[PDB]
């Protein structure tokens, strides 16, 4: 289609710290790329964050009741929001699968990557750590940061580099909130 | 730290509008217009919680308004649009005859609108699929997710074929064994 | 089992 486009874009956001014991809400208009105006728990009162925006921050504003509203919002939606969601999103964890494998670096004894994959995993919060014969490589650690599979799951590979040498004992570590003890996949040259 | 969002659109000429909830960047559910009802992302979901479809489209009817509202007062600015970024990956290592699912990632794109079609060998899919609708993102894009599920192999290839405004041509990620 | 909240959000001035 040749023709132009308009993107009318609302967003009604609960943000939660210490649980649910800070919670903070925000009301935001966006039109096509540029936010409009918005509501902020924090401020108590619409505010125009665009020009285009100023009609409605100072409407709103205006209304006791729709301010009484907007500032009933932390309770009357992200709280109540948070006492559903919680059982199966705040409380989902899902532990990762962990394999060890060389990167197409099949030969034996020359530069290789050492590959940590980690699948399958939630929530997001996931630490990896290679370790040679014990002691922490800290250094040459190529990783590809979280990746978010979109169906609530992630995953994450860690490369290690390493010339390997027969004897040699690398162990990829991952902790996990759904882990007690740190998960560990060793690999023998 | 945790967030829940209730994020809505609504886009003109197209006349379409999304409604969903996001948690820390994934979808739990959004309203089926066409259907009138709501679509959780996970079927469990369903089994905690609940969701009435037609408040979800009163509220896009009244985003409709705003947008039109929105639109005469912008003296008819339109979108400029921002091509996606595309990635194709499977949600598991792969092992080869032994069933997995190809990802094709869109991302930091707008407006809401592209054309995701699967080849596997230069031919496309049109069975086994699913799709993910637009997640917001913070910087007021959006992303998008499409699964092909696949028996991996060493005689098969496959691309993901995005087309979005934003883009001259279409745009081909390819993923093969190797 | 349980019920989410929508917020009905807000009317522009026209
Ligand atoms: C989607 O499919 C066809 C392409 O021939 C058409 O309806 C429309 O222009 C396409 N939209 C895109 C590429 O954004």
């Amino acid at each position: 289609d040749t023709r132009p486009r308009f993107l009318w874009q609302p967003k009604r956001e609960c943000h939660f710290f210490n649980g649910t014991e800070r919670v903070r809400f925000l009301d935001r208009y966006f039109y096509n790329q540029e936010e409009s105006v918005r509501f902020d728990s924090d401020v108590g009162e619409f505010r125009a964050v665009t020009e285009l925006g100023r009609p409605d921050a100072e409407y709103w504003n205006s209304q006791k009741d729709i301010l009484e509203q907007a500032r009933a919002a932390v309770d009357t939606y992200c709280r109540h929001n948070y006492g559903v969601g919680e059982s199966f999103t705040v409380q989902r964890r899902v532990q990762p699968k962990v394999t060890v494998y060389p990167s197409k670096t099949q030969p034996l004894q020359h530069h290789n990557l050492l590959v940590c994959s980690v699948s399958g995993f939630y929530p997001g919060s996931i630490e990896v750590r290679w370790f040679l014969n014990g002691q922490e490589e800290k250094a040459g650690m190529v990783s590809t940061g979280l990746i978010q599979n979109g169906d609530w799951t992630f995953q994450t590979l860690v490369m290690l580099e390493t010339v390997p040498r027969s004897g040699e004992v690398y162990t990829c570590q991952v902790e996990h909130p759904s882990v007690t003890s740190p998960l560990t996949v060793e690999w023998r040259a | 730290e945790h967030v829940i969002i209730q994020a809505e659109f609504y886009l003109n000429p197209d006349q379409s509008g999304e409604f969903m909830f996001d948690f820390d960047g994934d979808e739990i559910f959004h309203v089926d217009m066409a259907k009138k009802e709501t679509v959780w992302r996970l079927e469990e979901f369903g089994r905690f919680a609940s969701f009435e479809a037609q408040g979800a489209l009163a509220n896009i009817a009244v985003d409709k308004a705003n947008l039109e509202i929105m639109t005469k007062r912008s003296n008819y600015t339109p979108i400029t649009n921002v091509p996606p970024e595309v990635t194709v990956l499977t949600n598991s290592p792969v092992e080869l005859r032994e069933p997995n699912v190809l990802i094709c990632f869109i991302d930091k794109f707008t407006p809401p609108v592209v054309n995701v079609t699967w080849l596997r060998n230069g031919k496309p899919v049109t069975t086994g699929v699913s799709e993910t609708v637009f997640l917001p993102r913070e910087d007021h894009l959006f992303r998008k997710f499409h699964y092909l599920p696949f028996l991996p192999s060493t005689e098969d290839v496959y691309d993901c074929r995005v087309e979005h405004w934003g883009l001259d041509e279409p745009l081909l990620k390819h993923w093969e064994f190797d | 089992v349980l019920g989410l909240v929508l917020l009905r959000g807000e009317n522009l001035v026209s």
